[PDB]
């Protein structure tokens, strides 16, 4: 799917855990 | 957009292709 | 009619769910980490099949995985096999 162009995902994911992406709190 | 892929597709094409 | 999914149907959906993904994705092994899912898709399969009868363990083929990774991801085999190499002596096997 590769462009050179797109726009970069430019997200802080590093406070995420196997929990947070898990749970409905 | 499958260029990247079809560009890899071709190295798992058989030798008669 | 509580349907008893398959050990073969468990492997089916999950083969599939690897392999449609890595299509899109492969030589990209930020978002297709080869050797993770190599070495967590056999750790969960071999945790799935472990409680499992001498039976349900003839649904599994040896191949599960690395047939689909050569057949539709586009691994080479040569590739795979020092993947599995690195998986056997690095991971908790």
């Amino acid at each position: 799917f590769i462009t050179k162009h797109s726009k970069s995902l430019n997200i802080n994911t590093t406070n995420e855990t196997e929990d947070t992406l898990r749970s409905l709190n | 957009s499958e260029i990247d892929s079809k560009v890899q597709d071709y190295r798992f094409l058989s030798p008669h292709i | 009619d509580g349907l008893k999914i398959s050990v073969g149907g468990v492997i089916e959906s999950l083969v599939s769910k690897i392999s449609n993904i890595g299509y899109d994705f492969y030589p990209n092994e930020i978002t297709f980490p080869v050797e993770f899912i190599i070495n967590y898709g056999e750790r969960a399969i071999f945790n799935f099949s472990r409680n499992k009868s001498e039976a349900e363990k003839k649904e599994i083929s040896p191949n599960w995985l690395t047939s689909s990774l050569h057949d539709h991801v586009k691994i080479d085999y040569w590739i795979l096999v020092d993947y599995y190499n690195n998986t056997i002596e690095k991971g908790s096997w």
